[PDB]
C-alpha cells in the first residue's frame, strides 16, 4: 500500500501559506453543522447574558455590604466622640462648679 | 508549454532544489479518476513521479478535476523520502494550472524511484 | 384580483387546532439564513464579553475609590478623637482651678 | 366517490352548519399549477357534486396541500375551516385550516357545477 504516502496528507506543512481544506460538504451536511453551530452560540449568549446579570448584581451587594460596614465603623467613632464631647463639658463645669 | 525537464531527479540530489522545490512545470501523467485520489502520478518529460496534493492543491486539483496531460505550474512544496528511502514523493500544497488536456509530452517516462534503485548514492 | 381573500391567510383561526407552519425553503435558504445568523452570534457574544470585562474593571474602580473615601472619613474622625483626647490631657495638666 | 351534495349552500344559508363547516367531503375542481413563496396556490376551487366554490388554504392546509402536490379530482374531508363573505358579502370562500385525503385522482364527479357565488347573486334572500 501507499498509506506511508498518504500518512503526510495532514503532516504539518513547512509553508505557512498551506491552508488546510476539508472536502467538500454537501448543503445537507453543511446545514446541519451550522445549525448546530446556531444552538452553541445561543446557548453561550444565553449564559454570558446571565452572567452580566449575576455581576452587577453582585456589585450593587458588595456595595450595600460596604456601605453598612462602614456607616457602623462611622457610627462607633461618632459615639466615641460625643462621649469625649460630654466628658470635657462635664469638666468644664466642675471647674465653674456646676 | 516546455516542462521543467528531469527537475525530479534535480528535487532529490540538488540541495538548493530540495530545500525549495518550486515553478517546476509538470505533465499529470495519471490519477484515480476520501485520500487515495490526492495520490497523483506527475511527469517531468524524463521522469514520473508520485505527488501528493495536500492543502489548498489537493481542493483545487478536485474541484477544476484536472486529469491526465494537464500541464501545472507546481507554488508550495517538499519532497520526501519514505519506507528506508524506496518511495519518492512531492508533497504539493499549492500550483496553477498552465495548459488544460495538453498532449503528452513523454509516454515511455522512466518511475523516478526506479532510477534511484540503480543510483542510490545520487539522494541527500 | 383575489387579493381582499388572500387578506384572510393570516386572520387569527377560530380554532385552537389550527397551527401556523412556516412556508418551504430550500437548504440553499435554510443554510445561508443559518450562516447569517451565526455571524450576528458572534458579533453580539464579542460585544457582551467586552462588556461582562468593562463592567469587572468599572467594580474593581468603584470598589477601591469607596475604600479611599471611607478611609478618608475614618481617619478624619479619628484625627478628631484624637484632638478630643488631648484636649482633655492639656486641661488636667494646666489645672486652671488654681 | 360520495361528496357532500350541496353543503356549499348549506354552510352559508344554515346558522348551525355556519357555525361548524366540518366533514363536508369535497372534490378538488381546480388549483394554481405558484412563485414558491407565493400565498397565491393556497386559493383553490372545490366541489361538493352540486356548486363550486373557492377555498383558502390556510395553517397545516397549506402546508400539507403543496408538499402531497393535490391537484383536481383529488378527494379531501375538511376538518377545521371557517366561512368568509368578504367586499360586504360579494366574495364567497371556505378557509379550510385542515383537512384528510380520502381519495387521491378520482374522476371528477360533476364537470358543470354551478359557481355558489352565481348562485347566491341569483338569490340574494337566502344567504346569511
Ligand atoms: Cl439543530
Ligand atoms: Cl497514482
Ligand atoms: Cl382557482
Amino acid at each position: 500500500d501507499d498509506d506511508d504516502i498518504l500518512e503526510l496528507v495532514n503532516r504539518p506543512p513547512m509553508s505557512q501559506m498551506a491552508v488546510p481544506i476539508k472536502p467538500p460538504e454537501s448543503q445537507a451536511e453543511q446545514l446541519m453543522k451550522a445549525k448546530g453551530e446556531v444552538g452553541v452560540l445561543r446557548q453561550k449568549l444565553s449564559m454570558l447574558e446571565k452572567t452580566l446579570r449575576e455581576h452587577d448584581d453582585n456589585q450593587k451587594k458588595l456595595e450595600s455590604s460596604l456601605k453598612s460596614s462602614h456607616e457602623e465603623e462611622v457610627t462607633k467613632l461618632k459615639i466615641e466622640l460625643e462621649r469625649l464631647e460630654d466628658e470635657r463639658k462635664f469638666m468644664l463645669l466642675e471647674q465653674k462648679h456646676l | 508549454v516546455q516542462l521543467s525537464r528531469g527537475d525530479f531527479h534535480s528535487i532529490f540530489t540538488n540541495k538548493q532544489r530540495y530545500d525549495n522545490p518550486t515553478g517546476g512545470v509538470y505533465q499529470v501523467y495519471n490519477t484515480r479518476k476520501s485520500n487515495r485520489k490526492n495520490l497523483i502520478m506527475i511527469s517531468d518529460g524524463i521522469y514520473h513521479m508520485k505527488a501528493l496534493l495536500r492543502n489548498q492543491a489537493a481542493s483545487k486539483f478536485q474541484s477544476m478535476e484536472l486529469q491526465r496531460g494537464d500541464i501545472i505550474r507546481v507554488i508550495i512544496a517538499e519532497p520526501a523520502i519514505v519506507r528506508e528511502r524506496k518511495k519518492y514523493v512531492l508533497l504539493v500544497d499549492d500550483f496553477e494550472l498552465v495548459q488544460s488536456r495538453a498532449d503528452m509530452v513523454n509516454q515511455t517516462s522512466t518511475f523516478l524511484d526506479n532510477y534511484f534503485s540503480e543510483h542510490p548514492n545520487e539522494t541527500l
